[PDB]
Order: structure tokens, then C-alpha cells, then sequence
């Protein structure tokens, strides 16, 4: 299969510091830091320019991962749990990130007898934790 | 068009079942062969 | 005042009827009196908290009180009498503890008779004074059990299939009304919701309105007799103790109409004006269907249950035809019907078991051997026949003046159903003096030994003359059932919104 | 190094010490053990007392689990449990049978069905329904010179197995689709991070889940298993099963079904409405037609009344798992004094066929009263506790929109009220040429007493005083 | 701010088996700047072959921010169409959010708005330059505010459920 529909605003961020890797921008850091442990977080992803192929209110609870062993994007873990050059985000904190394509799934996609993700793809992430 | 009617139907209503009961009750009754095949329809048909 | 008296007056009967139990003393003797002197109590506290702690001149609800007992789903000790229960809370305690004495040769229990007795006086009661929708709900299902246990314990050859057609009727009805209960509970809990007294300011939308009336009113048609949902009744009826019977055929039924009035026409107005006609033209016709197929039948308890099933067509034009006497009319038919029936129901009773003959063509005279039978059974054949004097008639008389000062209804059937209506003298007497001449006119064989024949003894006939002298007293001067000041504010919603 | 699994080493403790006391001790076991295996689950129980009011910290490695709503079902096993041993005492003492390893297969089971209550590993979650499975066909066939207890260890062994079977491949296909994942919090991640969620694959291994489940605990499309064995084994053990089973699988099941299947709430919402909808129907019709009391039972109490506890699980915004413990709480009371009462008239009869229960209320009116009182409460009638557990149960479920399954039960309640009253028809008679000359011979008369008088007023109390059950059992998020 | 051309009013309705009605809200669409978009919104708050939003909900109220409604088809967002189609693009970026309440169609990437509308309970203006607006409340700003202020589960869905009951076109 391919992208649906949903529906959300923004909150226009302040202009992205790569910090040599991926695309960083913060918006609100409130609280505490989190080690290697489970962590529960709300995403909504775009694609490149406008599209939404997913986010976590089109459930029920925000999803539950793991921040500090690798069972995530490695840009993620590098823009959450605070990579080489970043801050860790806090845990009421908020931020917004634009993957570079090889921090993510690379140049390959997802099948499913429709790809899923569009072939060699850089997404965008509003991450807020919870 | 009293007895023969309402209470009709008012015992209708209430000797179905017991026919019904006895009825669905029947069928299969032991034969382990047969619980599996009752029990493997309902697994493959609820595959759609 | 604070003094808690419905509570006491609720609590008393089934709380001190536990005793029967876990107390070793005899067979029947003691028995028969530790639970008549109970329930004369009990109507004496019931008439002194009607004396002077009443005042008939206010339509508010009078001697309230609640308390919490669940308070997830709010649901209170919520209890208050007013002026539409008194009449029927009077009427239980007074026919209930006759009904109590009428069971007195009983010895074949004895002790979970009486027992079952008075819970269901208590749960009776409890109905009647309930202010809280849930507690009335279980006030309503409470008595399912002690009346089944009375019908197949005593009473009848085929006691067990009318016993269990009849709780699973009953218990099936009452599914409607607790989908009614789940259906306005949730409706805006915050707001009371469950305190049947706040509940009189409720604007529901439309298409949910219907839903809640009719999930009421087929609830209320399975326990009061109405047309479609009366197959039940001479079963239930041509098979219980008299004793039962008394009480079951002038208390129970009569709920069925006490909760139309108090939940639909109180609460529902736009969804019960809208529904009224068809109401007034189901009575109108079971009136006449009733006593057309009491006429066919041939054993006298089943006619006499058709007779009850018959009265309870004022009732329900009555309750339409919305006025204040056509909803004041039906007040004083429940209680000259809750005498009438009961009282007959126990004559017939009582005059079989001596007999042993159900099937109305083999009774010879029965004149001769006893004749104050007789005299009281006439009697009140009389009454049932709607004849002036006695209180069977000013009842049918205001529901007739009650339907014909109608507002919602423009002489177009005002006269027809006012004919048809009109057709049932014509027809009651046809079957009440056809059992009237078979059983007793004639003679039989010289009936001369005096061996399973005995008029009436003391306590019998003292029974029949304490209920018959109210009906007299009532249909000299009714009025004394007119105390009713709260119809001028029950009928005060209704009266002027579209159509 | 850890105290979480404390409350389950006193009953591995306990296990060592019966084993031990029959290769040791010669023949001062009989009433001995009686008492000290009920030391061994008292002490659990109390042991569990402690854990009240606790966090939702994760389990060694993050294996079972532990929080507020699983210690719940934890305590509540053990209440099973601690109430179901004296009744399989005296049932296998009048046997001549061996008793110790008998004692031992019920706590193992018990053990295993504690264990499974956490189980948040996707493995501990598939050995411990193997625990409570293995543990269960020696005892659904612990009479081996019967010849029933024979037939209900075949149709149970293939049937357990078969299902089984079936789970562990839907386990296996979400362990494939998933990346490559087993903590049960840990799918939803791993299920994306491999973008194979939307498509078929978990279809799949979410039927062979549900109907792995549906098994253990029996509803209509699959509750064929249930009557033969609950008629073919030992009333004791009937019991022990058909309360505990059904705790610990209903106590599985909203956790397999809730953590991991956050997106495919419209696909099995439905499915195990398809299930409700036929379990509270086909096990009351042809509960009717029946005329032995256990295999009724199993029919009646089992394969209908595991319909309102899921009558919630579907229409769950978690403002219901109160009503699901307090319907748990109120059915293994209002189940297991009938059991209490069958294994005693039985006992003192010889008989299970409901024509012999004629006349019973004039030679013992105590017996004859106690279970009457439970009868009618599994009816749901307004004084008793089913009749509040019955409720709170719709009003929470109607207040959550899906109307054809409040409907049906209220229905199919009502219908259900017509054996029960069947039976307590025939408890109520005098006709002394009528009754057999079972209940005429009949000397009427500790444990068994005791277990059935303080198992029968909690069937008639909690329905009125249910405001405290109400209040603990709405601390629950999981 | 600009001039009126039609004026709609909706139902609000809260309890969780059935919505008790609490008030009435009543809207301007601007069918003079942004024609299409208006004349769709207008007619889905109709009729037109039952596209409308007779008994929809508002499935996200996110305190402080806005409220989102208008999925008729499966009320969790994925839902809804519009009569051009499924989607249109973009009509027209003139009118700009001002302050508390206006309407915006709620898309899911430019290009592609829906059934989806949303209405701000308070001042949004870095939201601009990517979202449309269409209208404005002219009466019920306190019960959109109550709205806005109901208790939410984790997914910012209302707990109790705030239907639509009736909605329609009010004529100046």
C-alpha cells in the first residue's frame, strides 16, 4: 500500500541546525533526560515536501520504544536519546527533525506488494515525548 | 383466533427453542474426528 | 417528620418476617399469628403516617429522604410518598393484610408461606413509595420470586406450566424497562438523572423520546393486561391459591398502571401525546374483546380472570383521553377494582374447595346447602356489574366524563369509542349471570347431608363483609378517593405545546 | 535477586515440601498435608497483600510483569485456588487414590496460571499456558479405572494441542513480521521501524491468536471441548478448571490483545463480538435440553457466562476493566458454592442426574437452601451479587455505544432463568411417592461445610455492597 | 476579515450513549475569495446526496490549540471526502487567521483537503501561508471554547463524545 490521509498543524519551528549529520531543531525542552530504557513518544511523519504518511494520534496511545539500543532509525536515536553534538530531548520536551536518507531506510523501500515508503526517501518527524 | 393465535404464538416463541435445542444438539456427539473437523471449519472460514 | 417513616415502613414487614426463620416452636399455630399481628401493625403505622403527616392541599412529594448506596451509576435510597402512590399504598397494606388473614388454614409450609407473605407486602410497598428509578426497578423484580414460589407450591392442578409461563413472561417484560433505565440514566448522568423527582425539566430530542416510551410501555402492557399481551393471565390466575390470587389480581396488575402514570405521563409528555389515540383505541377494544371471550370459557376461575382482564380498559382510557378526571377517574377504578376482584377471586375460591368441581355445567344448586355464599356472591356480581350505589360504577362514570371533555379529540371518535366503550353493559352481564345461573339458581339433588358443605364460618364471612362495606362507602360518596391535588400539576405540563 | 517472584517461590517452596514429605515421611500425610499446602497459599496470599498499591516496574529482564490490574488476577487465582483445595481433599480421599501428587498437579497449575497472569515475553506467555495445559490433563483424567475419565483425556489432549499448535504458529508469524521481536510493549516499535504492518501477514497472525485463545477459554464456535471433559473428570477438579482456567485466560487475553494490537482494535473488536454474540447463545439453548448437573453446568456457567466478561473487552476505553474484576470477583464466588454443593450432595448420594435432587429440601434444608441461593444468583436476580455484576457490566457498555450485545445478554439471561428454576422446582416437592430412594437415604450430618457457607453469603453480600469493590478495582491501566 | 456570503449553523451535542443539545453555533463563509472551498463546505453542511455532516463528531480537541471535525465516514481522521472527488488542491491563501475562531479546511499535505475542517481556538499566526481559510464563528464562541476545555484521553480524543446533530444553512 501507499500514503492516506490525516489531518494536524505544525507549530512552525525556528530554522534547522544540521549539525553535520541530520537536520536538528528544537522547539520546547522541559524536564529530564532518559537513559538507555523504554520510552513512550508521539510522532507524526511527513514525507520531503507536504505528505503525512503516519502518526501516532491515528491511534490510541502515543507507541512505546526503546531509546538507547538500536531498535529504532539511527536517526532517531541519534535526535531523541541525543547524538554526537546534540542535547537529549527532555522528557516533556519537543523537537523537530528532517532525516537525511542515510540515516534512515537507505536506498531501498519497504514491499508489501506496494511499497510502502517511497524508494530512497528522507522523511521529517515532529517528535514530542510523554 | 385467542387460543389458537396468541397462545399459539406465545407457545411457539417458547417450543422452538425447545426443539431447536435437541435439534443443533445432535449433531456431531463424540467421534474426536469430528471435533476437529468442526473445529478447523470455523478457523478456515473465519480466514476471510 | 424527620423521623424516618417509608423507610421504617418498608423495612418492617420482610425485616420482621426474617424471624419466622431460625425459630423452632410448632407446626402451623403461632405462626398464623406472629404474622397477622406484623401486618396489622404495619397498617397502623401506615394509616397514622397518613393521618397526620399528610396534607393533600400540596402536589409536591411529601416524607422524602435518600441516602448513597452504589455511587458509580448514581443510585440512591431515594424514597418519597405522594399523592398518586397513597391511594395504592393504602390499598396494599389494607387488601394484603386480608389477604394474609384469608390464608389462614394453611399448614402444609406454613412457615415459608407466610415468610414469602411478607416480602411480598415489603417489596409491594417499596414499589409504591419509590423515588428512585433504579429502586423502583428493583422494588419491581424483588417480588418476581416469592409469587412464583407461591404459585407452584400451592394452589391448582396445573400449578407448575402457568407458574413458569409466568415468570418468564414477566422476567422478559421487564427487559424493555431496564433498557429504558440504561437509556435515560446515561442521558446527562452529571445532571441528576436517577432521582425521579429532577428528572420533570428533561428536554430529550426526538426519535429517542419514542424509544424510552415504548421500552416502558411494553414493559408496563406485560404486567397490566393489554390486548396483544395478555395470554398469560388465565394461566396465572385460574391456578393460584386464592390467597395469592387476592393480592395478585388487585395489587400486581395494578402496578402496570401506577408506573404508566408516574414515568410516562410525567416524564415523556411530547413522547406520550403523540402516542394517546392509540391507547384510548386499545382499551376501547379490549373492553369489549376481554368480556367477548370471557363469555366462551367454562370454568369459572378463568371467566372471573377475563372479568379482571376487562376493567382494565378504564384504566387505560383513562390514563389517555388526558384530562384531569379521565387520569383522576383511573385512580378510583384501581382501587374499586383492587376490592372487587380480589374479593371475587376469593369467593370463587372459596367455594370451590368444597366442590371440588371446576367445569361450570356439572354445578348443582348450590343455594340450598349454603346460603350466605350466595348472598355475598351476588353481591358482588352486582358490584363487578358496574350497578350505582356500590363503587364499580361512579369509576366508569368519570372515565366516561373524563373522555368526553377531552381536548384532544374532536367529536369524530369521541362519540364512536364512547358506543363501544358503552357496549360492555350490554355484554358483562351477559356472562357474569350466565355463572350466576349455572352454579347456583336450580336444584341439584337433595344436597341434604351437611359433609363438605358449610356456609361460610366467621372469619370468611367477617373477610367478605370488611370489603364490601368500603365499596358501598366509596360509591355513596366518592370522594374519599378524590384526594388527589397532584393531577393539577401531573396534567399541568401537557396542556398547551403543538397539534 | 529479586522479590517479584517471591509470591510464586513460597509456592515452589511449598511444592518441595509435599514432594518431600511422601519420599521421607511413611503415613502421617493424610490430614497433614491438608492444612499444609493451605499454609503454603495463605502465605502466598499474603505475600500478594504486600504488593498493593504498586508501580508498573518492569520484570527480571522485562519478562512477566508487574503492575497494579496483574496482581489482581495473581490474588485472585489464589483465592481460587485456597477455596477449590478443600473440596478436591475429601472427593479423592473417598477414592482410594494417591492424594500427594494430586495436591502437587493443582499447585503446579496454580503456579503456572500466577505465572501466566504477567508473561509480557511473547515465550514466558507460551510456557506458562503449557504449565497450566500439561498440568491439566493429568488431572481431567486422575480416575484411571473410570472409563469416562478416559474419553476426557483423549478429547481434551488433541483439542489442547491442536490449539496450542495453533497459537505458537500466530506466534511465530507476528515474531517474523515484527523484525524480529518478543516483548510484548516492544511490537508496535519493530512493527515500523519494518514497515510490513498495514499489510496481510498480521491479518493472519491475529485470527491464529484469537483463536488459540478462544480455545482455552471456550466460547460457542470452539466450546466443543468443554462438556464431554467437564463431565468426564472428577467434580473437584471441574470446578478448579472452570474458575481458575477462565481467570487466567481472560487475564492473558486483554493483555496479548491490548498491548500489541493498538491499530487492529476495528478488525478484532468485531471478531470477538462474532464470538460473544454465538458463546452466550449456543451455551444456553442446549443448556435447557440437559439432564446431568455438571455437564449443565458446563453448558450453563461456562459456555454462556464467559460472555459478558468479553461483553466488555471489546467496548473498553478503559473506564470498563472495573466491571470485567468485579463480574470475576462475583462468579468465582456464585460458581464455586454450587460446585461446593454438587461435590457434597454427591458425595453423600452417589448420584449426578438431576432427577435425585427431588425431595432434598426436607431430609437437609441447609444444603438444599445454599444452593438454591447460588443458583439464583448465577440467574442475576435484583437482591443477589450476578444481578449487580450483570449490570454494572451493560451500563458500562451501553455507555459505550454498541447496542446488539446488550440486547442479546439481557435476552439470553432471561432465558437462562428457566433451568435454573427447573432445578429449584424440583428441590421444593413433597410428593413422597415421587422422590427415589436416593435422596431417602440420606444421614445428613469442617472443610467442606465451611468452604460452602463462607462461599455462598459472598454470593448475596458483595451484589449490595459492592461500593468499596467498585472504588479498588478502577486503579487499573493496562 | 473580508465580506459574508452565506451563513451556516451547526448543532453541538454531548453524552456518551446520545448528545444532549448545550447550544448552537453559526458561521460566515467567505464565497467571495475562496468560491470552491466555501461552496463545498456549504453544501456538505446540507445535504447533496448525504456527503454531509449530519452526526459527524469533532475527534480531536487539543486544548489551547483547536478542535477538528467533519470525518463522516469513520471518525478517526482517515475518513471523508468532499463532492469534487475525494481531494482538491488549494484555492486560495487571501484570508489569513486573525484571532479566536476562524475555519480552516484541515489537509494532509498541500493539495489535498477534505472533509476535514478545523476551527482555532485561539490566535494561530506561524500556521499561515500552508493552510486555507474559509470562515470565521459569529456565534457560540463560548461553546466552541467549552469544547475546546473537555476532558481528553491520550489520543486527544474528547471523552465524551461531541456530536453534530443537525447542521444547515442559515440565510441573512
Amino acid at each position: 500500500a501507499r500514503a492516506a490521509l490525516e489531518l494536524h498543524r505544525s507549530l512552525c519551528p525556528l530554522l534547522v541546525s544540521p549539525r553535520e549529520l541530520e537536520f536538528l531543531q528544537v522547539r520546547d525542552p522541559s524536564f529530564c533526560s532518559v537513559s538507555m530504557v523504554v520510552t513512550q513518544i508521539h510522532y507524526t511523519a511527513r514525507f520531503p515536501d507536504g505528505t503525512v504518511f503516519d502518526s501516532s494520534y491515528k491511534r490510541g496511545r502515543p507507541l512505546t520504544m526503546r531509546i538507547g539500543a538500536g531498535k529504532i532509525l539511527r536517526g532517531l536515536q541519534q535526535g531523541i536519546g541525543g547524538g554526537g553534538g546534540v542535547t537529549p530531548m527532555l522528557v516533556g520536551g519537543k523537537r523537530k527533525l528532517m532525516i537525511p536518507p542515510i540515516l534512515a531506510y537507505g536506498p531501498e523501500p519497504a514491499g508489501c506488494f506496494s511499497e510502502a515508503v517511497f524508494a530512497q526517501a528522507e522523511m521529517n518527524f515532529c517528535a514530542l515525548a510523554a | 383466533f385467542d387460543k389458537g393465535v396468541i397462545d399459539g404464538i406465545t407457545n411457539g416463541v417458547g417450543l422452538a427453542s425447545f426443539c431447536i435445542g435437541e435439534e443443533i444438539k445432535y449433531v456431531g456427539g463424540g467421534r474426536i474426528s469430528s471435533y476437529l473437523f468442526f473445529f478447523l471449519c470455523y478457523v478456515s472460514v473465519f480466514l476471510f | 417528620s424527620y423521623f424516618p417513616w417509608l423507610t421504617i415502613l418498608v423495612v418492617l414487614p420482610i425485616f420482621a418476617g426474617s424471624l419466622i426463620f431460625f425459630l423452632p416452636h410448632k407446626g402451623n399455630k403461632i405462626v398464623r399469628w406472629y404474622t397477622i399481628s406484623i401486618c396489622l401493625l404495619e397498617f397502623l403505622l401506615m394509616t397514622y403516617a397518613f393521618c397526620y403527616h399528610f396534607q393533600l392541599e400540596d402536589p409536591l412529594i411529601q416524607l422524602k429522604e435518600d441516602y448513597k448506596w452504589i455511587d458509580v451509576f448514581d443510585f440512591h435510597w431515594r424514597l418519597g410518598i405522594d399523592g398518586l402512590s397513597l391511594g395504592s399504598i393504602l390499598l396494599t397494606g389494607f387488601i394484603t393484610t386480608l389477604a394474609t388473614l384469608a390464608a389462614w388454614p394453611i399448614t402444609r409450609n406454613s412457615r415459608l408461606f407466610y415468610f414469602l407473605m411478607l416480602a411480598m407486602y415489603s417489596g409491594q410497598i417499596g414499589l409504591f413509595s419509590s423515588r428512585d428509578l433504579l429502586l423502583f426497578f428493583i422494588m419491581w423484580e424483588l417480588e418476581l420470586i416469592p409469587v412464583y414460589l407461591l404459585l407452584s407450591m400451592w394452589g391448582g392442578k396445573r400449578r407448575l406450566y402457568s407458574a413458569t409461563k409466568f415468570i418468564l413472561y414477566t422476567a422478559g417484560g421487564s427487559i424493555f424497562f431496564l433498557i429504558g433505565v440504561l437509556g435515560m440514566g446515561l442521558y446527562g448522568s452529571n445532571e441528576p438523572g436517577l432521582d425521579l423527582e429532577r428528572l420533570i425539566n428533561q428536554s430529550y430530542p426526538a426519535t429517542l423520546e419514542i424509544l424510552l416510551y415504548f421500552g416502558f410501555l411494553i414493559a408496563y402492557a406485560v404486567k397490566l393486561p393489554i390486548i396483544p399481551l395478555h395470554t398469560w393471565l388465565p394461566d396465572t390466575h385460574g391456578e393460584a391459591h386464592y390467597s395469592t390470587c387476592m393480592l395478585l389480581a388487585g395489587i400486581l396488575l395494578k402496578m402496570g398502571a401506577y408506573g404508566l402514570i408516574r414515568i410516562n405521563m410525567e416524564l415523556l409528555p411530547h413522547a406520550h401525546y403523540l402516542f394517546s389515540p392509540w391507547l384510548v383505541i386499545i382499551g376501547a377494544i379490549q373492553i369489549i374483546y376481554a368480556a367477548s371471550t370471557s363469555l366462551g370459557q367454562r370454568n369459572f376461575k378463568k371467566r372471573i380472570a377475563y372479568s379482571s382482564v376487562s376493567h382494565m380498559g378504564f384504566i387505560i382510557i383513562g390514563i389517555g383521553s388526558i384530562t384531569n378526571i379521565g387520569l383522576n377517574g383511573a385512580i378510583l377504578q384501581i382501587l374499586s377494582h383492587g376490592f372487587i376482584g380480589a374479593t371475587l377471586f376469593f369467593l370463587a375460591g372459596t367455594a370451590s374447595d368444597r366442590m371440588r368441581l371446576v367445569y361450570l355445567e356439572e354445578l348443582g344448586g348450590i343455594s340450598i346447602p349454603m346460603p350466605k355464599i350466595f348472598t355475598m356472591f351476588s353481591s358482588f356480581s352486582m358490584a363487578s356489574l358496574a350497578l350505582p350505589g356500590m363503587s364499580g360504577f361512579v369509576a366508569e362514570l368519570v372515565v366516561f366524563f373524563g373522555l368526553i371533555t377531552s381536548p384532544k379529540f374532536l367529536l369524530m371518535p369521541k362519540a364512536l369509542i364512547t358506543f363501544v366503550m358503552a357496549i360492555g353493559m350490554i355484554l358483562t352481564p351477559i356472562y357474569l349471570l350466565s355463572m350466576l345461573r349455572q352454579m347456583f339458581y336450580g336444584y341439584k339433588l337433595f344436597n341434604v347431608p351437611n359433609a363438605n358443605f358449610v356456609d361460610s364460618g366467621p372469619r370468611e364471612l367477617f373477610i367478605l363483609i370488611c370489603i364490601f362495606l368500603p365499596v358501598i362507602g366509596i360509591g355513596i360518596y366518592p370522594d374519599f378517593v378524590l384526594s388527589l391535588s397532584v393531577d393539577r400539576v401531573e396534567a399541568l405540563l401537557s396542556n398547551y405545546y403543538p397539534k | 535477586n529479586g522479590s517479584f517472584i517471591f509470591p510464586e517461590c513460597i509456592l515452589i517452596f511449598g511444592l518441595i515440601l509435599l514432594l518431600m514429605i511422601d519420599s521421607t515421611s511413611d503415613q502421617k500425610d493424610r490430614p497433614w498435608f491438608y492444612f499444609i499446602s493451605s499454609t503454603s497459599l495463605v502465605i502466598s496470599i499474603t505475600a500478594l497483600l504486600f504488593r498493593w498499591r504498586e508501580e508498573p516496574i518492569i520484570s527480571f529482564s522485562g519478562n512477566f510483569q508487574t503492575n497494579n490490574f496483574n496482581e489482581i488476577f495473581q490474588f485472585l487465582i489464589l483465592l481460587c485456588s485456597t477455596l477449590c483445595i478443600p473440596l478436591s481433599v475429601e472427593y479423592i480421599e473417598c477414592t482410594e487414590m494417591a492424594i500427594t501428587e494430586f495436591l502437587l498437579f493443582v499447585l503446579t497449575a496454580t503456579l503456572g496460571g500466577m505465572f501466566l497472569c504477567g508473561a509480557n515475553d511473547l515465550i514466558t506467555i507460551f510456557v506458562a499456558p503449557e504449565c497450566f495445559s500439561l498440568c491439566s490433563y493429568l488431572l481431567s483424567g486422575y480416575t484411571k479405572r473410570d472409563l469416562r475419565s478416559n474419553e476426557a483425556t483423549m478429547k481434551y489432549l488433541l483439542m489442547g494441542g491442536a490449539s496450542s499448535s495453533i497459537l505458537v504458529h500466530g506466534f511465530s508469524w507476528l515474531y517474523g513480521s515484527s523484525g524480529g521481536e518478543i516483548e510484548l510493549q516492544e511490537i508496535v516499535n519493530g512493527l515500523i521501524n519494518t514497515q510490513m504492518y498495514n499489510s496481510p501477514g498480521i491479518s493472519i497472525a491475529l485470527i491464529s491468536i484469537t483463536v488459540g485463545l478462544g480455545f482455552k477459554l471456550s466460547p460457542a464456535p470452539f466450546h466443543q471441548w468443554t462438556p464431554d471433559v467437564y463431565e468426564g473428570s472428577p467434580t473437584p477438579v471441574v470446578a478448579f478448571l472452570s474458575v481458575t482456567s477462565k481467570v487466567a485466560a481472560s487475564a492473558s487475553a486483554t493483555r496479548i490483545l491490548d498491548i500489541p494490537f493498538y491499530f487492529s482494535s476495528n478488525e478484532w473488536h468485531l471478531l470477538l463480538e462474532i464470538l460473544a454474540i454465538l458463546s452466550m447463545i449456543l451455551g444456553n439453548l442446549l443448556a435447557i435440553t440437559q439432564t446431568s448437573m455438571k455437564r449443565m453446568l458446563a453448558y450453563s456457567s461456562i459456555g454462556q457466562i464467559g460472555y459478558v466478561i468479553i461483553g466488555i473487552i471489546v467496548g473498553d476505553s478503559n473506564d470498563g476493566y472495573a466491571s470485567m474484576i468485579t463480574y470475576m470477583l462475583f462468579y468465582i464466588s456464585m460458581n464455586l458454592g454450587t460446585f461446593a454443593c454438587i461435590v457434597l450432595f454427591g458425595l453423600r448420594t452417589g448420584t449426578d442426574n438431576i432427577r435425585d435432587y427431588a425431595g432434598l429440601y426436607m431430609k437437609d434444608p441447609f444444603l438444599a437452601l445454599s444452593l438454591a441461593l447460588c443458583l439464583l444468583s448465577l440467574g442475576g436476580l435484583p437482591p443477589l451479587a450476578g444481578f449487580f455484576g450483570k449490570l454494572y457490566l451493560f451500563w458500562c457498555g451501553w455507555q459505550a455505544g454498541l447496542y446488539f450485545l446488550v440486547s442479546i445478554g439481557l435476552l439470553t439471561s432471561v432465558l437462562s432463568i428457566y433451568y435454573y428454576l427447573k432445578i429449584i422446582k424440583l428441590l421444593m416437592t413433597g410428593r413422597n411417592q415421587e422422590i427415589t430412594p436416593y435422596v431417602r437415604n440420606y444421614r445428613r450430618s469442617n472443610s467442606i461445610e465451611l468452604s460452602m457457607t463462607v462461599c455462598v453469603i459472598a454470593s448475596t453480600i458483595p451484589g449490595i455492597s459492592m461500593n468499596p469493590i467498585l472504588a479498588i478495582a478502577q486503579d487499573t491501566l493496562f | 476579515q473580508s465580506k459574508v456570503t452565506n451563513k451556516v449553523y451547526f448543532d453541538i451535542n454531548i453524552g456518551n450513549p446520545v448528545g444532549k443539545n448545550v447550544g448552537r453555533i453559526v458561521i460566515g463563509l467567505y464565497g467571495d475569495d475562496v468560491p470552491q472551498t466555501v461552496e463545498n463546505f456549504r453544501a456538505l453542511c446540507t445535504g447533496e446526496k448525504g456527503f454531509g455532516y449530519k452526526g459527524s463528531s469533532f475527534h480531536r480537541v487539543i486544548k489551547d490549540f483547536m478542535i477538528q471535525g467533519g470525518d463522516f465516514d469513520k471518525g478517526n481522521g482517515t475518513g471523508g471526502k468532499s463532492i469534487y472527488g475525494r481531494t482538491f488542491k488549494d484555492e486560495n491563501f487571501q484570508l489569513v487567521h486573525t484571532g479566536p475562531g476562524v475555519l480552516s479546511m484541515a489537509n494532509a499535505g498541500p493539495n489535498t483537503n477534505g472533509s476535514q475542517f478545523f476551527i482555532c481556538t485561539v490566535k494561530t499566526p506561524w500556521l499561515d501561508g500552508r493552510h486555507v481559510v474559509f470562515g470565521q464563528v459569529l456565534e457560540g464562541m463560548d461553546i466552541v471554547r467549552m469544547i475546546e476545555s473537555s476532558e481528553t484521553d491520550r489520543g486527544d480524543r474528547p471523552k465524551k463524545k461531541v456530536v453534530i446533530s443537525e447542521c444547515g444553512e442559515l440565510p441573512v
